[PDB]
C-alpha cells in the first residue's frame, strides 16, 4: 500500500509528461495529418487540494520535435515543429 | 514509515484548515 | 537542441503512463465524502495507435492500493485505503 | 542521429502504408 505521504507529494501540483494531441495544439490545419498524431509535454498536473486554488504554469517554455506532416494523395514532408512546455506549476486563486 | 505518522496525524486534525494542513505536512515531505 | 523523430515517435507510442485522475472520475457514485488528495497516479493507457482503424486499448491491468483521506464536511474526516485499477500492459487494436 | 536516417527516410516513402511503415520504423526500433 502505497503511503498517504507518497501519495500527497507525488499527487501535489506539478509540472508532468502528458501526451497531447497536435491538432489540439494547433487547430488552424486539420489539412495535414500528423505522425506522431500526438506528442509527450510537460503540462500541469495534479491538485491544490484546495476549493478556491486551480492550478496554473508559471513559467514556461517552447520543445521542437521532428514530426510527418502527411497531406493525403497530395504529397508528405517531414520537419520541425514547437510546442509549449510547462517548467513549472503555482497553486493560485 | 514516523514521517507517513507525521503526515497521518496532521491530516485527522479536524480543526485546522486545507491550506494550514497544507503548510504542516509539506515540513513533514521539507524534511522527511 | 531539438528531438529526432525516432525519439518522438517510439515515446509518444501507445504504452503505459503516468496519470493524475481525479478521485471523484474512479468513483462516480456515491460522492458524500470528499478525498484528499483530490487526484492520485495512476498508470494509464497513453499515446497513439498511428493509424485510422486502431484504439489503443489495455490488455493486463493490477490493482494498487492507497491511502486516502476520506472526509465528511462538519461530518468528520477519516483515514482509510482504497484501490485502483492499473495498466500494466497496453496495445492497439481493431474497433 | 543513422538509426534516426532510417527512421527519416522509412516515413517519406509515399508507396508504403500505415501499418507497413510502422513496422519499419519498429524493424528500427528491432535495433536502436
Amino acid at each position: 500500500v502505497v503511503k498517504f505521504m507518497d501519495v500527497y507529494q507525488r499527487s501535489y501540483c506539478h509540472p508532468i509528461e502528458t501526451l497531447v494531441d497536435i491538432f489540439q495544439e494547433y487547430p488552424d490545419e486539420i489539412e495535414y495529418i500528423f505522425k506522431p498524431s500526438c506528442v509527450p509535454l510537460m503540462r500541469c498536473g495534479g491538485c491544490c487540494n484546495d476549493e478556491g486554488l486551480e492550478c496554473v504554469p508559471t513559467e514556461e517554455s517552447n520543445i521542437t520535435m521532428q514530426i510527418m506532416r502527411i497531406k493525403p494523395h497530395q504529397g508528405q514532408h517531414i520537419g520541425e515543429m514547437s510546442f509549449l512546455q510547462h517548467n513549472k506549476c503555482e497553486c493560485r486563486p | 514509515e514516523x514521517c507517513n505518522x507525521r503526515a497521518i496525524e496532521a491530516a485527522l486534525d479536524p480543526n485546522l484548515n486545507d491550506q494550514q494542513f497544507h503548510a504542516k505536512i509539506w515540513x513533514i515531505i521539507x524534511d522527511c
